[PDB]
């Protein structure tokens, strides 16, 4: 129900998630953020049950944030998805299991940009587009079609915008504003909402 | 115990002047089979109390090991104190009550009677720790049948001798043996009086047929 | 499986039937379902094979070490005991059905059936298992109290050939074992030696 | 099926001196096809490799719990592990989970350090070990791989006949699973070299 | 002798254990108490000790349980843990039995708790002596318990600072103190208190403290206001 | 060599460790409780060290609870474990009974734990020695305005007036000599003063000093600094 | 020497003080004497009153283990009172799991070992008690058992322990006890308690009596006041 | 296969007014279609101003009784004084939700004077939910007793009605009168009623009979 | 049970119904869903009333524990933290709780929704429990952060009405609760059948 979505670039990594949060047949706030800021320059989207996403995800967050006091460096994203994989499988056979699905985006000074893709069984894949929740099933077409791996990221949100412009036109939930960020060698920098009303 | 084995049928108690009678059936039944055809089902705790079980003849005989000990405990201390029926009443009741909050249940219906300090005490202890004193008690099917006899003549006249009671056990008994399928001939009395318990031999009452007759 | 215990003046002939089977195969057909648990005790087991022999194992362990410390020889009721407080703390965990019978010095010849639920009652003629529901009306009408250890042997054999010939579980061979202060004679009857009873002859 | 929910099929073959293994590239949640690019394949000893096929989870969770104790072991030991030990490894680290198992059976292939014998090994999800002279194959498409290989293979292959036979089986296998395919992977391990080759496969 | 008296576990040559016998003395350090029993009522009276003038006195007598009260004498806190362990096992014996418990039933209770530290390495013997007035079926009970683990069931006892002058009064009057009334029992108990108070020293409704158990009557606590009906008959030392 | 264990009974019949932690009370800042009709008085010598150390770091008088307030000498580190027990004990009886809990229960409380010291303790991490801190708690209940005196011994007392601290034998004679039952809350207050003044080394001010003050009327209060100047300047 | 600091060092000579010095302990209380006879076991305590105070009956040092055993103990009444505690656990433990009376000579063997951990351990002290068991059962017969803080357990006809335990056993030597009944032994360990007791010091004795045989139907039992009574007449006209 | 908990009947009934507080029981014990006993009153004694009147499980109700007699004792050997009505109430809703994951199937009404000295009655459902009320009616006639209490004390649903203060014989009578509808139209009432009537003086008992059946 | 919060420029506006319902047996008129965690800090109680109460004056506790150590007044999100986190614990047990943590921080006027499920979140306005969908509906057409103190009253009223008419469990009378910098009051308590006389 819930839409996260990443597209990967040369230099960049552009990731969106919808705003809005929803309790029974209502929406009961419209400007929900589903992105959590791991370190300078690595995000973690999590959607998913209630409260497993904000523990699981505040959990990994303070770990990351963690090793950053403790070692003076951050971790690298391949590194912090890692951590995120092992900690949701180890807890996938134990009593409290996490229902959470999760997208890592991080630009690495030295490896570039990195987009990875956890299912709630924890399994990890970097994939160069990736997308969640039921919004990508009729997303991940679009990507397919127009996605070429030299996309400049002015065209990447072209394409982030038509993607969402078919979820307004066939996806039967109501997610009007989606919250779009880029991650580059600068940093993670916040890009204005895509608002469809 | 969460499923009975060989199990217990009705166990009777009434309150006559000067002592309790309780009376059992000498039979352990496996479902319909008639297994253990010569078992007490009645026990002697001390001199002023006896216990009378209807239900699993393994819990039951469980409960006689452990009440027997704590009297014999006791009497080693020789401190001039000693359990009085409601005593071990009120420890049969917490006894029942942890067993079924632990989901572990004694399947038993113990009907408890005793006569101390010139009172005779009557207790119904429950398998889920129900429990309540009563003028007179039955177990099992004992309150379908023999109850509303007991204690139609017990409203009538409060107070009743001791050859009445036993009279009115045996009628009861007979009731039951007519009524009952898991009911057997064979039973025995134990009354508890200031001189202390006493449990008579095995008892048969005796049965009228002669409506077989009349059926034709 | 049946079963079978009486005692005699002295002693006790215990009686037991071959047949172990899972489901309608008959996995053993000549099992001994008379176990020593000491030098003058013995059960009978009936109900889960695996079971029986854990709680027999166990108990003979337990009596074993009860006798060389007490330095005497040990009691059946010490050894029904023994049985009875296993089966009553794990009922739901073990079908198991014991009949022990023995002599000790004290009481002479004791028979203790230990149903399933682990209670313990001590009895002139114990029998146990499936096929003791077909032989329950013979062994009451042909019970005579002053039964010689002979009349005994040849009340077990009957009884047992009887349930054998009506019960599908029980079968095979007739184990009879007699224990008396001189010691255990065991008798193992097959085939022409079973007691045979006419059937109906109506084609 | 739990195996069927990620799919995925591995297999591998023995050659004269040279040993072959093969693995599905789809990573799909079900009937989506998530990646094209998983890795089913893990290198474990330079010439010894273990593919491994059930939830990615799973596969992901065994390759790095086994390379763990492998890199523990080499260290302690002193030495490269035989293929054989790889086998009684993993075997042990699958029957520990025995009550609650993890869904993967992996495949081995490996050449012996000292000898260069070729080695091909299979294990169920609960750590039974099976060896074979010829082919092991484990996925979703196995009835069908074992279809393939059964009429394809033939003794003393060489390196190049190895890699035409696995290819052949496993590309065809995989066009009878809607589960498994999106392009496969073969390893041709022999003591000289490794050599890795990405066949063409349908799409779809 | 160091090496003997430093732990409870090590035996004296002379078969005695010196660190029991040094907790003994605590209770000898504290403030005099005296129990007496009647036929009817058993009485602890305490001679509540005070810091400093402005200090209020420290409580002496606490009440168990409806049937059961104990005067403390030795280290304040090691009676208080010892308080709780006997009002909880009271109380068990209420909610299991519905009867209250045997009063010689608990003091046996007490001294196997008080004897295993005795016993054990890296444990000290409970420093405090407690007087146990209580009524049972039995009647009026008055019980002494020791840091020594030993109880004895007493007809009058005295422990404490000067408690032997105390046990001097007890000894010579004990056939009164059986058939005499309560208010004369609680006057008997309060010349023997005065005893072991110096001459300068006078009885006063602040410093004394009286606990009374009873056939018809549940242990009571008397304050400085409800002592002075007791104290209001007297005579002069 | 510290041969003896921490439970050893001194020859005399009283715990050595006990008897040093009562030494350690006499190191610690001299703090004066008065208990009046009007109110109980709370004051304390903050006693710092340098012109450098800001002087509201150190908190020697602490609030238990709206009603219950306590002021510490000895080692303050120790107090902090005691103070926690005392505050959590006081909430956790509001919020199963629905009621203040009384003074006396706090300080009762509080004295359990002060001889809960043991070297075989089951606990891995347990107390290994006797608390170091005396404190004094002062507050309102039903009974009314109450004072108490907890020692490391763990005997607990009720207190018209009291000193603990370094010159608590000082103090106490002259807190007896000027204690009346009819005594208003300023007059104690002022008398609390006077004599914290004459024991302190240092001349009284309103950084050295910390006084806090409990009636039925108001929740515990904590002068000001502006508050203590007026009464000061009264002297 | 530092050799009889603990109970888990032996000395130079291989011999462990600590244990010893617990026995010392034994012979500093007042003498406890046993007889066995025909019918059963009679014991006799020489209770010294320390004080006028104490109420008749304070201070027991007779126990009634189990129903058909008693115990007479000599030592601190703290470590008698804790192994009597022992003593009725073992005999519960035996009749719950064997469904019989606990045999005398096994309470004694299970009794005694736990008396003999504490002799192996620095961390715990060796019991300061000596006690005898007795008991009576038509199987099993008149049976006393002596069980000292060391731990060792041996059957005795007849035993003392305590103070004057050398002075009893040459009185208890002379009586014949397997010949003799029950009933006319409980005068006789009345006799040599009064014997046995000393006057000058340890003056204001009270004696205890209990019986476990034919008489009593095998359960021990405190000797009726009636019978006690007649047994001191005796013992005070004998010391004439 | 087991079931826990079995429904034994009763219906409790307590009002409070300036000066009193009254609490209400039915004799009648019942399992199932048979009566256990006929007289088991549901109201206990709690302290001198405090009675609690317990309808559920008869098991669950003789423990949770004597859980609060071990308590209120506790409370006064802890704080030197008898816990109050209102603490009693605070303390009876934590004993009950301790038990949330296996409840206690009681439905207890506590009536007592509070400090002031005016009636007090507190209704509490057997998680643990409790709320101070002038009138409340528990167990099995509860929604049977509670209209009438709210058309008579309460003044509910009339118009021109002056709303005169409780009084104790006014009160009895109404107490009277429900109990007696109640075991006209619910089988599992009946046998007495016991009242029990809180006042400074102290409690006073009074039992009125009613339809054996 | 309908309980409504809404964040305006005057300050937070908590009103709630007052019918507590056993199935359709309605238990209570008088209910008082809004607790008082601390002068300054309310909670608003909807579902289960025992797990409201127990848990509500359970973070009640820990606020005083943490006023006392830290001196301070805990921040309404921090109080929502850590109620969040108590009832996360017990996720799956069959605790059902709606609370919406109403207050005024050094941050500013605060409102926080928390729920048995896990869910906490931040809003200017929230509506709970059975009637909150009507509810919902009425404050969304009339609600503005311009809205004057006495309209923002009118507006809690008539949404808790108008959700009473609709809903069965709904029920009893409105009572409204300003919280302003210097503290949270009650402004009124009214019952609907006055209310009904009024609006209709
Ligand atoms: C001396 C006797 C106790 C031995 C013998 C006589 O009763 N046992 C039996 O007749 C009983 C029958 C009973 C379970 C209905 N059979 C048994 O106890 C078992 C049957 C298994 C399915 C548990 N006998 C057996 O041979 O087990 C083989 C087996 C065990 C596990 C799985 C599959 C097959
Ligand atoms: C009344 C407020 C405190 C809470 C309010 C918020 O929605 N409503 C509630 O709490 C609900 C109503 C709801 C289910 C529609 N009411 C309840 O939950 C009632 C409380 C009184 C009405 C008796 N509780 C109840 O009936 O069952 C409690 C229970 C729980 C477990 C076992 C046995 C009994």
């Amino acid at each position: 129900m819930e839409y996260l979505i990443g597209i990967q670039g040369p230099d960049y990594v552009l990731v969106a998630s919808d705003r809005v949060a929803a309790s029974n047949i209502v929406q009961m706030k419209d400007d929900h953020d589903k992105m959590f800021k791991m370190s300078e320059k690595i995000l973690l989207l999590c959607v998913g049950e209630a409260g497993d996403t904000v523990q699981f995800a505040e959990y990994i967050q303070k770990n990351v944030q963690l090793y950053k006091m403790r070692n003076g460096y951050e971790l690298s994203p391949t590194a912090a998805a890692n951590f995120t994989r092992r900690n949701l499988a180890d807890c996938l056979r134990s009593r409290t299991p996490y229902h959470v699905n999760l997208l890592l985006a991080g630009y690495d000074e030295h490896e570039g940009p990195a987009l990875y893709y956890m299912d709630y069984l924890a399994a990890l894949a970097k994939a160069p587009f990736a997308a969640h929740g039921y919004g990508a099933f009729l997303t991940l077409s679009i990507l397919d079609r127009y996605y070429t791996p030299t996309i400049s990221r002015e065209r990447a949100v072209e394409l982030l915008r038509k993607c969402l412009e078919e979820l307004q036109k066939r996806f039967i939930l109501n997610l009007p504003t989606f919250s779009v960020r880029i991650i580059d060698k600068n940093g993670i920098h916040d890009l204005d909402n895509i608002s469809f009303p | 115990t969460q499923n009975p084995m060989v199990t217990g049928t009705s166990v009777l108690g009434v309150k006559f002047e000067g002592g309790v009678v309780i009376a059992a059936d000498m039979l352990g039944s496996y479902g319909s089979l008639a297994r253990f055809r010569n078992i007490s089902r009645i026990m002697r705790v001390n001199n002023s109390t006896m216990l009378g079980a209807s239900g699993d003849y393994a819990d039951f005989q469980y409960l006689k090991q452990v009440l027997g000990q704590m009297v014999i405990d006791e009497e080693l201390l020789g401190d001039g104190h000693s359990y009085s029926p409601r005593a071990i009443h009120s420890w049969l009741t917490r006894a029942m009550y942890s067993r079924r909050s632990k989901m572990n249940p004694l399947w038993n219906t113990m009907v408890i009677g005793g006569y101390a300090d010139g009172e005779s005490f009557l207790g119904y202890v429950d398998m889920l720790g129900v429990a309540y004193e009563a003028p007179s008690l039955a177990t099992g099917y004992g309150a379908y049948l023999a109850q509303p006899l007991l204690r139609e003549v017990l409203e009538k006249q409060p107070v009743l001798s001791q050859t009445e009671a036993r009279d009115l056990v045996e009628r009861c008994m007979r009731v039951l043996y007519y009524r009952d399928a898991r009911s057997y001939n064979r039973f025995q009395i134990a009354t508890v009086t200031e001189k202390g318990v006493e449990i008579e031999g095995p008892l048969s009452t005796e049965t009228n047929w002669d409506i077989a007759h009349m059926i034709s | 499986t049946t079963i079978m215990a009486v005692q005699f003046d002295g002693g006790v002939v215990l009686g037991a039937d071959s047949r172990t089977t899972t489901g309608s195969y008959i996995a053993n057909r000549v099992t001994d379902k008379l176990t020593p648990i000491h030098d003058r005790i013995f059960c009978c087991r009936s109900g889960s094979a695996a079971d029986t022999q854990a709680v027999a194992d166990a108990v003979t362990y337990q009596l074993g070490f009860h006798s060389i410390e007490l330095n005497e020889p040990p009691l059946v009721h010490t050894a029904a005991s023994l049985f009875k407080e296993m089966c009553y703390r794990y009922r739901e965990d073990l079908m198991a059905g014991i009949i022990i019978a023995g002599w000790d010095p004290q009481e002479g010849g004791q028979v203790y059936s230990v149903p399933m639920g682990g209670m313990m009652v001590r009895q002139s003629f114990a029998i146990g298992g499936s096929g003791s529901s077909y032989i329950y009306g013979y062994v009451d009408a042909t019970y005579r109290e002053g039964m010689t250890k002979e009349e005994c042997l040849q009340f077990t054999a009957n009884a047992l050939a009887l349930a054998m010939e009506r019960d599908g579980s029980s079968g095979g061979v007739i184990r009879l074992a007699a224990i008396a202060e001189s010691g255990v004679e065991r008798q193992v009857l097959l085939g022409d030696q079973i007691p045979k009873f006419a059937v109906a002859t109506l084609p | 099926s739990i195996m069927s929910y990620n799919g995925g099929a591995v297999m591998a073959m023995k050659g004269k001196n040279c040993v072959a293994i093969a693995a599905d590239r789809r990573f799909g949640i079900q009937a989506q096809m998530v990646t094209t690019d998983f890795q089913k394949i893990f290198p474990m000893g330079d010439r010894l490799y273990i593919g491994l096929a059930g939830l990615a989870t799973d596969v992901q969770t065994v390759a790095q719990r086994l390379k763990f104790r492998l890199n523990l072991y080499e260290l302690k030991e002193g030495r490269q592990i035989k293929p054989y030990t790889l086998m009684s490894m993993v075997a042990n680290l699958l029957y520990e989970k025995r009550f609650g198992p993890y869904y993967t059976e992996p495949v081995i292939a490996g050449l012996d350090p000292k000898t260069f014998k070729p080695f091909i090994c299979s294990l169920d999800l609960i750590g039974c070990p099976m060896v074979t002279d010829d082919f092991v194959v484990s996925g979703t498409c196995a009835e069908q791989m074992y279809g393939m290989c059964e009429s394809l293979w033939e003794p003393n292959m060489d390196p190049d006949h190895l890699f035409e036979t696995i290819s052949q089986a496993m590309l065809n296998a995989v066009d009878r699973d809607a589960v498994s395919g999106m392009g496969v992977i073969v390893h041709i391990i022999e003591k000289d070299k490794i050599t890795t080759r990405t066949l063409k496969a349908r799409m779809d | 002798r160091n090496q003997y008296d430093n732990d409870v576990t090590v035996w004296s040559p002379q078969g005695r254990i010196h660190q029991i016998e040094y907790a003994m003395e605590a209770v000898k350090q504290g403030s005099a108490t005296v129990g007496l029993k009647s036929k009817t009522h058993a009485v602890l009276v305490a001679l509540k000790r005070a810091q400093s003038e402005l200090a209020a006195h420290q409580k002496k007598i606490l009440h168990v349980d409806n049937h059961i009260g104990i005067s403390i004498a030795g280290l304040t806190a090691d009676a208080r843990l010892l308080c709780n362990f006997m009002r909880q096992e009271c109380l068990d014996s209420r909610f299991v039995f519905d009867r209250p418990l045997p009063v010689s039933r608990l003091v046996s209770l007490i001294g196997s708790k008080t004897q295993i530290p005795t016993q054990r390495y890296g444990r000290r013997p409970y420093g405090v002596g407690l007087l146990i007035a209580g009524y049972d079926d039995m009647g009026p009970h008055i019980f002494q318990t020791c840091p020594s683990a030993n109880y004895f069931d007493c007809r009058a006892m005295s422990i404490g600072a000067r408690s032997q002058s105390a046990r001097t009064y007890l000894e010579r009057h004990m056939s009164e103190f059986m058939e005499c009334n309560l208010n004369e029992l609680v006057k008997h108990g309060l010349r023997a208190l005065r005893e072991t108070l110096p001459a300068e020293q006078d009885l006063t409704t602040k410093n004394v403290s009286i606990g009374i158990v009873g056939k018809d009557l549940e242990f009571t606590i008397y304050d400085d206001d409800d002592v002075s009906p007791f104290l209001e008959g007297l005579e002069e030392r | 060599e510290y041969d003896r264990g921490v439970n050893t009974f001194s020859p005399e019949g009283r715990l050595f460790q006990v008897e040093y932690a009562i030494e350690a009370i006499k190191l610690g800042s001299t703090a004066i409780g008065i208990q009046t009709s009007e109110g109980v008085c709370l004051a304390v010598e903050k006693r710092i060290t340098s012109p450098l150390m800001e002087p509201s770091s150190i908190e020697k008088i602490v609030e238990i609870d709206a009603h219950i307030g306590c002021a510490m000498s000895g080692l303050i580190a120790d107090a902090k474990t005691l103070i926690d027990k005392a505050r959590v004990e006081t909430q956790n009886h509001w919020f199963t009974y629905n009621e203040t809990m009384t003074v006396e229960s706090v300080t009762q409380a509080v004295s359990n734990l002060a001889l809960q010291f043991g070297e075989e303790d089951a606990d891995p991490g347990a107390m290994s020695r006797p608390f170091g801190v005396a404190l004094l708690f002062g507050g309102v209940d039903e009974k009314g305005p109450q004072l108490f005196h907890m020692d490391p011994s763990g005997t607990f007392v009720q207190c018209d007036a009291r000193a603990i601290g370094s010159a608590s034998e000082g103090a106490q004679s002259s807190l007896q000599e000027v204690y009346h039952k009819s005594m208003t809350l300023k007059e104690a207050i002022k008398s609390s003063l006077i004599i914290l003044k004459q024991v302190m080394e240092e001349k009284l001010n309103a950084t050295n000093i910390e006084l806090a003050t409990v009636q039925p009327g108001q929740n515990f209060h904590m002068f000001t600094k502006e508050e203590l100047e007026e009464v000061i300047k009264d002297i | 020497t530092g050799y009889d600091l603990s109970a888990s060092t032996f000395s130079p000579d291989g011999r462990v003080f600590q244990v010893e010095y617990a026995m010392k302990a034994v012979e500093n209380s007042s003498t406890a004497i046993g007889i066995r006879c025909k019918d059963g076991v009679v014991f006799g305590v020489e209770k010294l009153v320390l004080s006028k105070l104490y109420e008749e009956g304070s201070n027991k040092r007779l126990f009634n283990v189990d129903r058909h055993v008693g115990m007479a103990v000599a030592g601190l009444l703290a470590d008698a009172r804790s192994l009597a505690d022992i003593a009725r656990e073992e005999a519960s433990n035996f009749r719950s799991n064997f469904g019989y009376n606990i045999p005398l000579k096994h309470l004694a063997d299970r009794v005694a070992m736990y008396v003999h951990a504490y002799t192996l351990y620095s961390a715990v002290r060796p019991f300061g008690c000596s006690f005898m068991l007795g008991s009576y059962s038509v199987n099993d017969g008149a049976q006393l058992y002596m069980i000292d803080p060391s731990g060792v357990s041996y059957g005795y006809w007849g035993c003392a322990i305590g103070k004057a335990r050398q002075a009893a056993k040459t009185e208890i030597e002379k009586l014949q006890m397997k010949e003799m009944t029950c009933r006319d032994i409980v005068k006789e360990v009345a006799k040599i308690i009064y014997i046995v007791h000393d006057e000058v010091k340890d003056k204001a004795f009270e004696l205890e009596l209990s019986w476990v045989g034919e008489l009593t139907n095998g359960r021990h039992e405190i000797v009726p006041k009636d019978i006690r009574e007649e047994a001191e007449k005796y013992a005070k006209e004998s010391l004439k | 296969r087991f079931s826990p908990y079995v429904f034994n009947g009763g219906t409790i009934l307590a009002i409070a007014g300036e000066d009193f507080a009254i609490v209400a029981s039915d004799t009648r014990l019942s399992e199932g279609f048979s009566i256990h006993t006929r007289d088991s009153p549901k109201c206990y004694k709690l302290t001198d101003k405090t009675v609690i009147g317990c309808s559920g499980f008869h098991g669950d109700c003789l423990t949770l009784t004597k859980i609060i007699e071990a308590r209120l004792k506790m409370y006064k050997h802890s704080n030197n004084k008898a816990m109050t009505t209102g603490a009693i109430a605070a303390m009876l809703s934590t004993i009950l939700y301790s038990r949330r994951f296996f409840p206690y199937y009681v439905y207890n009404i506590i009536g007592g004077l509070d400090e002031e000295g005016k009636g007090a009655v507190y209704s509490f459902d057997p998680v643990g939910s409790y709320q101070r009320d002038s009138f409340k009616a528990g167990g099995s006639a509860s929604a049977m007793l509670q209209p009438l209490l709210d058309n008579q004390v309460g003044f509910k649903n009339m118009q021109n009605v002056e709303h005169v203060p409780l009084s104790l014989d006014r009160a009895m009578r109404l107490v009277k009168d429900v109990f007696i509808s109640a075991a006209e139209r619910d089988v599992y009432t009946g046998d007495a009623l016991r009242i029990c009537i809180v006042t400074k003086e102290g409690i006073r008992e009074e039992t009125v009979s009613l339809r054996k059946d | 049970t309908t309980t409504l919060a809404f964040k305006f420029r005057h300050g937070v506006i908590v009103a709630a119904d007052s019918r507590a319902t056993a199935g359709a047996y309605i238990a209570s008129q008088t209910v008082k869903k809004v607790i008082e965690i601390n002068p300054y800090l309310l909670g608003t109680m909807a579902g289960g009333a025992a797990d409201c109460s127990f848990w509500e004056r359970l973070l009640a506790r820990q606020c005083r524990i943490y006023e006392l150590r830290n001196k301070e007044r805990i921040s309404v999100a921090a109080a929502s933290k850590l109620l969040a986190n108590m009832v996360y614990q017990y996720k799956g047990m069959g605790l059902s709780m709606g609370t919406m943590i109403c207050g005024w921080d050094k941050r500013g006027p605060g409102l926080y929704y928390v729920d048995s499920e896990g869910n906490r979140i931040s809003g200017a306005t929230f509506s709970v429990g059975s009637g909150s969908v009507y509810a919902y509906g009425v404050m969304d057409r009339g609600y503005s952060y311009d809205l004057e103190v006495e309209q923002a009253y009118d507006l809690a009223r008539r949404a808790i009405y108008q959700a009473t008419y609709r809903d069965a469990y709904s029920g009893g009378a409105v009572n409204l609760y300003h919280v302003r910098e210097d503290g949270w009051i009650r402004v009124s308590s009214d019952n609907v059948a006055d209310l009904h006389e009024k609006y209709s």
